[PDB]
This record gives C-alpha cells, structure tokens and sequence, in this order.
C-alpha cells in the first residue's frame, strides 16, 4: 500500500557533485542529484559495484522522485591537498572541493509498494555505511526517520512531511523549493521551456556513466501546505540546580528529623 | 570495422519527449527539432555544436538556403551530405576524417581527450593507465572535435591551436537544435576551405570562418591490433573492441592570419581572453567561482553585441599544459542597450574580489593575506549572485550595489568569529567589518 | 624517548610579549581570554640565555657577507661575497640564512676569498651553507631553507637543507582569565617651561598571570641531528633545562623587572607528548585559603592523576620528577601520590634526568 | 552492525589544519562559523604513525587502490563559535647591524577549539576484507582506539605544541549511522561555574537523552572526570574511567 519512500538527508556537510567536476576542481550541486540518492539506496540494500549495473538502475530510476529543500546550506570550499606520492616522488596534488553546509533535504521516491517496503527495510538496516554523497559526510539525522506512506503524486508526498525545527527561535524559509523529475503527462508532451537538463541518471556505475534527465522546480509556501513541528528536546545543557529554599513543607520534616 | 559518421551512432542527444539516445549524423540532421544536445562534458557539447554549425555553413555554401526558425532545417542538406559516403569516414581506402600526412610518433589515446588525465610527468593519475583502457568511437570523435577549439600549449615547445590558447567561447543558445543552429547562423562572404576536404592549399591569409573553425593542429592514425577489447572499462558504456592508442604530431601555426573566431572573445590588444579559474589562491588572485563576468566587455561590444537570446559560455581554464577546470553557464538576455563603464567594471570582478580579500582586519601592509575567512564566503555569495547574471548584465533592477549586499549575512557571521568578544569595541569593529564591500575599479 | 617539561610560572606585572599595537598577547582557550607568551619568544630567550653561551653555535642572519668580510684584516672582499651569495640564490641584504658561526667564518674565508672560478665557487658556498648543521641550537629549533630559483644560476644545485626540529614549545597560556591592564605614562621635560607639560603621553599595556609552559624534546631526533656525539646531546638537554628554569623573555624588562622563578617543574619521560593545559580549561578562581600557584598546582595534580589513572600503559610506565623550591609546594596534597621523586634542587633535578637519560653526569657532559 | 565513536577533544591554541592562506580550516554549522579539522587530516594523522604501526591490517581500516575502507571520519566540527587569531612574529637578524629585524615580519593564524569527531566502523565488511580474521579485526579495532585516543593532527606543532587528550569518548553499537553534530547546533556558551568540555559533554548527554525517547553506550572519561549525564538516569550503559578497560569491554562485547 505505501507507494512513496522518504529519505532525510541532513548533516554538518554534504556534497552532491554536478556534471562539470572530475578535474581537480570538484564542485557540488544545490540539490541532491538522482545518482546520489540512488547510490545511497544501493548502499542501503548493499549490492556491489557491478551488481547495481546488472539490472538494478532502471528499477530505482523509473521512480519519478522529488527533492524538497528545507533550508539552503551555503557553499563552503575546502582546500584539499592530495599527497599523490608520500614509484613515489615529492609532488603534491592540489584541489578545492565544494560542500553544502547546514542544509536539510527530503527525497520522496514514488514507485510500486513492494519496492518502497524493501527500500524502507534496507534503510533501517544499512549493510554498508551510508553517507551524504561523500564518504567524509555522515548523516546527522536518521535517513529512515520519516515513515513511508501512500500518496498519489509527488507534490502531496512532499507536502505531507512536516518541516522540523532544530531549535525554538530560528528563521525558517517562508518559501521552500522542490525539484522533481519531469512528469511527462500524456504521451508526447515535449518538455516545457523551464525544463533543465541534468546528467544524473545512472546506467553504469564503474566507470560512472550518467544519462541526462529533465528537472523541474516548484515552490511551496510554509504555513498553508508545509507545517512546522515541535522542538522535541532541549538545546542548552544548564547544569543542575542549587539554592534550596527555606519555606517549603518538605524542608521542615527533614530538618526536624535530623534534630 | 568500417565506421562512418553518417550511419553509425556517435551523437549523445536527449529527445524532447525524454528519451536519451546515441544517434548518427543523419538522425540529428533531419529531425533537428525533437532533440537537444546532451553531453556530460560542456565543451564536448560546444565542439559538437561547432561541427554542426560548420556542416550547416557548408550546406548553405553548396545550396544557398537559410534555416528559417520555428520549423526544422531545409531538406536539401541531407542529399548533399549523403552522396559523399566514403568522405566522412574513419576507415576505408581513401580520404579520412580529421586525419592527415604519414606519421611516426605514437602517443596514447588518453591525451586526445582532456578530461581524463594523461601521461604526465608522473606514473599515477586519477585511476587511469595508458595502453590498457581506451575510448569508444563516439568518444574518439568528440575528442577529435576538441582539437580545433580546445588545444592548449604543450610546454612552450608544442604550439597551440589556431585561436591561440583556448579562450572563452560564447554563443547563442535555445531549447531546440533548430534554435541552436538558427541563433548562431551569421555567415561571412568568404567561407574558406575546411579540413574535411583533403590537404588544403594554404595560398594567402584571411581564411574566413569555415577554414578557421576546423583547423587541424594534430593528426590521428592509430595502429589496429589483432582483435581488441572484450568489455569497456574507460568510457563507462560496455562496448565491443575499442581503441588503445593513436599517433599525434603538431603543425606550426604560421605568423599573421588576421582572423577572428565568431564565438571567441578577444582582449583590447587582440590576445585571447582566458578563464580566470585556478584553485591556487595567489597573492593577486582570490578564488571565488565560475567567471561568467570576465568575457562580457569584448563579446557585448564587438562580436554579437546586444541581442535577444541565451548566452552560453564555455570556459576552459588553462596555464600552459595544466588543464585546470571546465565550466559552462547560460545567461538570459534581451539586449536592453549597453552601459559602457558599468559593464567594463563587471568585466573584471576578480580584481575587486582580490582587493576585498587582501584588506586586513587591522593593518596597512599590502603583501599580507588579509582575511582568509572571507575567501571561504566569497564563493557562496558569488554563486548566489551568478544566478541572476542576466539582470546583472543588462542592469534592469540588479546592479553592483544590489548584488554585493548579498555578502551581508556571511559578513556578520564571519565577524562574529573574528571578533568573539561581547564588548563595545568588538561590536564597533564588527560593524566596520560589516560595511566591507568590493568597491569597483575603472579598468 | 620523549622528555617533557611542564612548568608553572607566576609572573609580576609585566609585558613580555606584545603584538603590533603594543598589547600583551592574548588567546582564547576554553572560551575565555588567556594571557599568551609566544613560543618563539621562549625559544629566543633560551637560545640567548646565560646558560647557553658555551653551547650557542648558530647564526640566523641575512648579512652573511658582513660575517665573511669580518675575518679579513686587509683583504677587502664584500662585493664579491655579495655577488657569490646573489648567485647562490638569495635575491638582493639577502633572505634569512641559518647555519653555524665558526663554519661560515672558516669555510667561507677559505672558499669565497680564493681566486678561482665563479659558478662552482657558488656551488661550494651553497654546499658549505647547507651542510653546516652541526649546532645544537639548530638541532633543537630546526631549519629549512629554499633559495630563489629565478636569480640562482642553472648550474648551482642545493642539497637537503631540512633540519627536523627536535624541540616543540607551546605558547605559555595563563591558568586563569586574562587581565589586560593599561599603564598611563608621561615623559617629563627635563628643562622647565611656562606651561609644565610632559614631553610625551602614552599608554603601555601589561598583564600579570600564572603561565603554564610546555616543552617537548625528542631524544632520538636530537641524537640524529647532532649525530653520534651523545655527550653534546646531554649537554644540550642540561643547558635547555637550566635555561628554561632560569631565564625569562627579554620583553619590557627594563621597565617591568619581572624575573620570577618557576614554582613547579614536572619533567616526565614518556614516548607520547601530553599537554596538561586541559587542566586549566576551567579558569582558576582565587579563594580565601591558599594561593594561585597552590590552586594551579592542585588542578594540575588532579589532571595528572586523572591522566595516569586514565591513559596508562603497562608496557610503558609513566614517570616524572616534581620540582618545588625546598619542597614549598607539594603536588599531591590530598591523594595523588604519583610524583615519586619530589626534588628540591635544580642541579639534583638535572643530575636525575641525566642519569635517567643514561650514564651521564652534569660535570662530565659540560665539556663538549 | 556499526561501531560509532563520538570523541570530544579540547585542543590548546594551535593551527592543526591549514588552508591555502594559512588560516585554520573553518566550516559552517548551527548558523555560526566553526573551526574544522578535515577528515583526511585526521585519517593521515592516524595512519603512518608508530603509535598505530605497533589480509593486510590498516589497508582495510583506511583504503588504498574498490577497498571501501571500514573506518571513515567526519570533519571535526567545533562545539562553539570559532575564534581565529593573528599571531605576529619577527625573526631577529642576530648579527649587530645599523637596523633591527630581518625575517618575514609576517603573521600566522591560530585557533583553539573543542572538536566533536565522528568515527564509524562497519564490523561485517571489516571482517570481509580481512578474510575472516576476526581476532585480527578485533586487535586492529583496539589499535584504532589506542591510536585515535592519543594521536593528534601532526600539523603546525613545533611552534604550537598542542598535545591535549580527549576528555570524552562515547562508543555505541547502534543500527543506523547517526552523527550527533545536531547536538551542537547550539554553540557552547561558557558559564562561570562550568568549563567548555563539561558543557559540550552535557550537550551530548542531553541530546542522547532524546532519540531514545523519540541500543547501548559506553562512556569514557579519564578517571570519571566528566560523567555523561549528571544524574542517576539510564543514559550511559557503563561509565568507564580508563581507556584500556574501555577497549576491553568493547572487544569482549564484539568478541
Ligand atoms: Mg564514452
């Protein structure tokens, strides 16, 4: 019955690299690419490099999905010096890598119910260590945090899941972007003028071959279709309390007992 | 085996219905309104579009019929590109495509492509090894089209391409292949002698466009081994027997040849305008982001000017043989006049960005690093600015003052780190840190 | 084999180190401001200490041609020394060059003053400069040099000038919260006037704090730097201990004569370096009973007991000597009986650490 | 099953990781600027070390030419707002001349931070690339604990001798890989009655007090200097005062 699976992508840093990066400058995209979430699910199931290639990509790729951007993390560039040789020689490889800092994403993959159930079961039981696109970016929130459900369209699924405040008084985005695989509608229906190309459909994964896809963005407005959640915890530590009083009734009984 | 560009599939496109496919030259020729060029490498996409533009120029030179817009290309181009079947051939007994005089020097197939690392002055690369894995036929063709456009220096001894070191490449973009070809159609009276004919006669200078856009600085023969590969491991698509190596020599580009590439961007002194990208944040350079701002003064003044359309920029940053980074960008444009000094100021944003980076917290010395924490927040503000690059360029409601106030929150939260005191003087110095912004400069 | 020195030193109101604006150096540690003394200042004060004249053997100068010309009563050779240095790689009166003093004197006199070729003379000078690494201050502080490859000729090759430092010095951070203070000074005019005004008005900045000092010496690297002459290594270790205990940085000492001696030195022998500054993450607040050195020593002893009862190896026991003048400040006042050899004499402490190092006495090693 | 190690390490003022311009590496979290130590910095500091050097061990822990190493580390996000500082140095000419000063006369950068450091090991794949050597895998996990407990990033340390030890290690054997970086969305404000490390460990304790409400945990502080949770509540399964018995308890839990 539940035809949608949900993924929560939040960490201190994250990096879903774009198409224009396998040189020494290795940038990132503003939203999780389809190959990134597909690889996360592939690790959650835990199949090999070529076992993904052997008839596993299009079963997860025909699942037209959406990615919902809660807060926009900023682009931080890390200065990475690869040692190259430390057969070996004193040469240092130079690189700069882009990361998304302080961003939270929700990815809703819509497909047939049994695949969604298997995906949620493998998400609760990751047979391999899963991360946020780069191995040095482990998640800060559970990827299987939000339970699966049944929804007719991607918009209903991505608007049903609430937006969680980390703390009590933080600025929330009044406008909330959502990026989805382009629904073709009826047969034919050439893509609209806002449909951008994105080379993130995997068909082989060693070496990575990516196929283009059409990607369309809508905007959601919080407070009418996306609702906030409770705080559900405490932030500051505030060590325990001194300053015993001298008028409460529980004081005088112990005071008289000690006498 | 016998491979032809006309019948065998080598072009990566995506159909507007949404089905990506590898298709041949005829398929992308006579459809031309249902597909869009889809290459993972941006400059591969630009080189394939340049080849298609040159083919359209040849078809117009031999048929004299303009491609009218919103309606696919004239149907007289296919029989003119069809009857010379032996002509666009990689194999066979006769003329060959982008191949030339006999050869002796042999180099691996990894250097024809640029995105995959080559045999440097090292032994280890980005998990590649020469003479073991090779490219497919489509990859070989798209690497051969990289030669007239994106050939760099080979250590100051090996010459560059026909348009010097590979400059910024600017063109007009549309959602369709018909709009791809139509928006970049402007021809010249003299066409030239392109290199898909045989050994062209040099004669005099002023080649035109068709000879200059397809200049061949390198050669390819390749020695075919007995059988070949079983499973591909370099391209990614598992294919049949592939290539292993090739043979590359150089041709010295002569002196003179007063010639301008239609899509290139040329400086005030006539030299090529480069992409200012390098990871090396030097004394005089501050690394921010893709430098869409750089090739704007020359292109919007001399070649193309103000025109309603999309501006696709391809920038292959290089320094001698160091392939630094390739990026592309799409800018909307209407052509609402041109303010001269403001667009000139926008043409070099890296100077003001480096000047803002070099200003220290408290100090007067000029060889200092300034504030290195600013250098990690300039990239994000530059990326936020670069989305509205069309409104920045035409100056409708976006200007230098309206876009550099996007640095404000990053400046506040960096000043919190740099002045971590709850005092009066720390707050005042934080406020002085807030108003820091890239004052523009005249050149 | 790592020799670790942890010292607790209370200082009088003084300005030992200052930044551009003449303020005492401050750093944030544990979320609070701490008075800081730079490690380079301590290293310079140790190298220019009175317990180092018989051991100082290195010069770090850019005026090398002056040194080479100074060993010549009448042989005027300064432009040719400058030219051979300019072709050696320095670009000018040069960049900073560190090597031994007797080496530069004797070898540069017998090399560059000789009437001979020009490029290979520069190669000989470069070899002399690079190979002159036999000085214990160079062995401790460390050095590497890179000449300008533009001004250097293509026929001059340089060998490895990288001297690995065998000494690690931490910045002396205060055990309590930093107390920056302002001294309003005037300068009276010695001749009278009709106005009675000072010649100059200014504000000096000073701070009094209890500093925690941290030193680490790698014995294997020290005997690798100074080669097999282990007698000089023991002399270097003893001279370092005496200089660190008995010398203060030469800041504004003429106006702030703060030459207080440390009340506590822990010399520990272990194969892994330990920073006890985490003892003072919580700032030391004064109380009615005891003093600041006693409170800081108590906090340090608490952390030493916690580290020994925490990070501990049966294969490598931790062992250290505690210092207090005439046993004035004991370490384990309540329960932490960890210091086995509370020592109330500096020469006895030096003898004990030299005996643990090996069969060395201080008088025997004071001859190299 | 996954072994997760959350380490809180307060470092004395130093510069452990340097960017291109010499600054300490800096990240962005909790809506404030944090001090960062890169993951590869801690990886190479743990590797190539005689503290750790004492089928092939340490190839499975950190990979080398499809190894997919069992151990990976997160970027060390500080628990508080980063405080980068300028240190001004001069280098004396130490030869008497008419002037003074000869060196670079430049400025270095340094910062002191309390880092949260996340480590994750998969046990099953660590056994898998060790060809079923369970005892060797247990020994190399204990060696990881021994090294990462007492190895620091060997950055600029000759002039900044920062050799501080962690004051808190939490080891759990939970189901899904979770990082407690969300505990420090609050930068740690320092109070008079508590120190920075105690407040950071308390923030961690108040965050693991949640999640369970909506697995186990071994807590290590040197001689119980910092107890995880200043109450008698069932928040830490075993309060452990020494590192060797922590490693022993973890190993006997695993096998
Ligand atoms: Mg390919």
């Amino acid at each position: 019955p539940p035809n949608t699976l949900f993924l929560r992508l939040e960490g201190a840093l994250q990096s879903w690299g774009s198409n224009e990066a396998k040189f020494a400058l290795r940038r990132t995209a503003d939203a999780p690419t389809k190959s990134g979430v597909l690889g996360l699910l592939c690790a959650a199931m835990g199949i090999g490099r070529a076992e993904a290639a052997d008839s596993w990509l299009p079963k997860l790729a025909n699942l037209r999905m959406g990615v919902r951007i809660d807060r926009p993390g900023i682009r931080w560039w890390d200065f990475h010096t690869v040692g190259a040789g430390q057969k070996t020689r004193a040469e240092t490889l130079l690189s700069r890598r882009e990361y998304l800092a302080d961003a939270s994403f929700l990815v809703a993959l819509q497909g047939e119910p049994e695949l969604v159930a298997k995906l949620s079961a493998a998400l609760a039981k990751p047979v391999w260590a899963i991360y946020l696109g780069r191995k040095s970016c482990p998640p800060s929130r559970p990827v299987c945090e939000h339970p699966p459900g049944f929804y007719n369209t991607l918009e209903e699924a991505l608007s049903a899941v609430p937006l969680q405040k980390r703390w009590h008084n933080e600025p929330l985005p009044q406008i909330l972007p959502c990026v989805m695989d382009w629904i073709p509608g009826y047969d034919g229906e050439h893509a609209p003028d806002d449909a951008e190309i994105h080379y993130d459909l995997p068909v082989s994964f060693q070496p990575p071959r990516h196929l283009p896809r059409f990607v369309i963005r809508r905007e959601l407005v919080v407070g009418e279709d996306v609702q906030v959640s409770r705080e559900t915890g405490t932030s500051v530590w505030r060590p325990k309390g001194t300053r015993a009083d001298y008028n409460n009734s529980e004081y005088k009984k112990v005071r008289a007992e000690r006498l | 085996v016998m491979y032809n560009l006309l019948c065998d599939n080598w072009v990566n496109v995506v159909y507007l219905s949404g089905k990506p496919d590898r298709i041949s030259l005829v398929q992308t020729l006579k459809d031309a309104h249902c597909l869009q060029l889809a290459y993972s490498n941006p400059m591969d996409r630009f080189t394939v579009f340049r080849f298609l533009l040159a083919l359209g120029y040849w078809c117009f030179a031999n048929t004299n019929v303009e491609p009218e817009p919103d309606k696919p290309l004239p149907v007289s181009w296919i029989p003119w590109l069809e009857e010379n079947k032996e002509y666009f051939e990689l194999f066979g007994d006769g003329k060959r495509f982008f191949q030339a005089d006999p050869s002796s020097r042999i180099r691996a197939i990894t250097d024809l492509i640029h995105e995959i690392p080559t045999a440097h002055n090292l032994c280890h690369f980005k998990h590649v090894t020469d003479y073991i894995d090779g490219l497919c036929e489509a990859c070989c063709i798209k690497g051969l089209l990289r030669l007239p456009v994106f050939t760099t220096v080979g250590g100051r001894g090996i010459g560059a391409g026909i348009n010097n070191t590979p400059p910024f490449y600017l063109l007009w973009h549309a959602n369709d292949l018909a709009g791809m070809l139509a928006q970049n159609w402007q021809p010249w009276d003299n066409m030239g002698i392109p290199a898909w004919l045989g050994s062209f006669q040099k004669e005099s200078r002023e080649v035109g466009l068709l000879a200059g856009m397809t200049w061949l600085p390198r050669k390819v023969y390749l020695h075919d081994p007995v059988p070949g590969q079983a499973a591909c491991c370099s391209c990614g698509l598992p294919s049949e027997a592939l290539v292993y190596s090739c043979s590359i020599e150089v041709e010295p580009v002569p002196k003179g040849l007063e010639w301008k590439d239609p899509h290139g961007v040329y400086t005030d002194q006539g030299k090529s305008l480069q992409s200012k990208i390098k990871l090396m944040s030097n004394d005089r350079y501050t690394f921010a982001d893709r430098d869409w701002y750089s090739p704007l003064f020359s292109y919007l003044h001399a070649e193309g000017n103000s025109r309603q359309g999309k501006l696709w920029l391809v920038g292959f940053a290089s320094d001698k043989a160091k392939s630094i980074d390739i990026w592309d960008k799409i800018i909307e444009l209407e052509g609402t006049d041109t303010n001269d000094e403001l667009l000139a100021q926008l043409a070099n944003r890296a100077t003001a960005l480096n000047a803002m980076r070099k200003k220290p917290l408290r100090g007067d010395f000029k060889k200092s690093v300034g504030t290195p924490q600013i250098a990690d927040i300039i990239p994000h503000a530059e990326n936020r600015i670069a989305i509205n690059a069309g409104k920045m360029t035409e100056n409708r409601g976006y200007s230098w003052q309206d876009a550099d106030t996007e640095y404000g929150e990053l400046l506040t939260k960096v000043a919190y780190s740099l002045e971590p005191a709850q005092t009066v003087d720390a707050r005042l110095k934080r406020g002085n840190f807030i108003s820091r912004k890239p004052w523009p400069i005249i050149p | 084999m790592l020799i670790e020195i942890h010292m607790i030193q209370n200082h009088s109101p003084a300005n030992l180190n200052r930044d551009d604006l003449g303020a005492p150096k401050t750093c944030y540690f544990g979320g609070v401001l701490r008075s800081r003394i730079s490690s380079q200042c301590i290293k310079r004060s140790i190298r220019t200490s009175n317990d180092f004249k018989a051991l100082l053997g290195g010069v770090r100068t850019r005026r090398l041609a002056d040194l080479i010309q100074q060993e010549a009563g009448e042989t005027e050779c300064w432009k040719k020394a400058q030219e051979i240095l300019n072709k050696c790689g320095f670009k000018n009166t040069k960049m900073l060059v560190f090597m031994s003093k007797d080496k530069i004197k004797d070898l540069a006199r017998i090399v560059l003053d000789n009437s001979l070729g020009l490029t290979e003379a520069a190669q000989q000078v470069a070899n002399v400069i690079a190979q002159a690494t036999l000085a214990p201050d160079i062995a401790l502080c460390g050095r590497m040099l890179e000449p300008n490859d533009k001004d250097k000729d293509k026929k001059v090759k340089w060998s490895n000038t990288t001297v690995e430092a065998a000494l690690q010095v931490a910045h002396a951070i205060s055990t309590h919260i930093a107390r920056p203070e302002i001294d309003y000074f005037v300068a009276a005019d010695d001749v009278p006037g009709e106005d009675a005004g000072a010649g100059h008005i200014g504000e000096s900045m000073f701070a009094s704090a209890c500093f925690y000092k941290y030193f680490s010496i790698d014995w294997e690297q020290l005997v690798k730097n100074l080669k097999g002459d282990t007698n000089l290594a023991a002399h270097t270790v003893g001279a370092f201990l005496l200089a660190a205990a008995k010398t203060n940085p030469s800041g504004k000492q003429n106006s702030f004569a703060a030459h207080n001696y440390p009340d506590g030195i822990l010399v520990e022998f272990k194969n892994s370096p330990i920073s006890y500054a985490n003892a003072f993450v919580r700032p030391v607040s004064v109380v009615k009973e005891s003093d600041l050195v006693e409170q800081s020593i108590g906090q340090l002893s608490n952390y030493v007991n916690d580290i020994r009862l925490g990070y501990y190896d049966e294969q490598s026991p931790v062992i250290g000597f505690w210092f207090s003048p005439n046993n004035r400040y004991p370490l384990g006042y309540k329960h932490s009986k960890l210091a086995s050899r509370n020592i109330g004499n500096l020469n006895e402490l030096v003898g004990a650490v030299l005996d643990y190092i090996g069969g060395f006495k201080w008088e025997e090693v004071q001859k190299s």
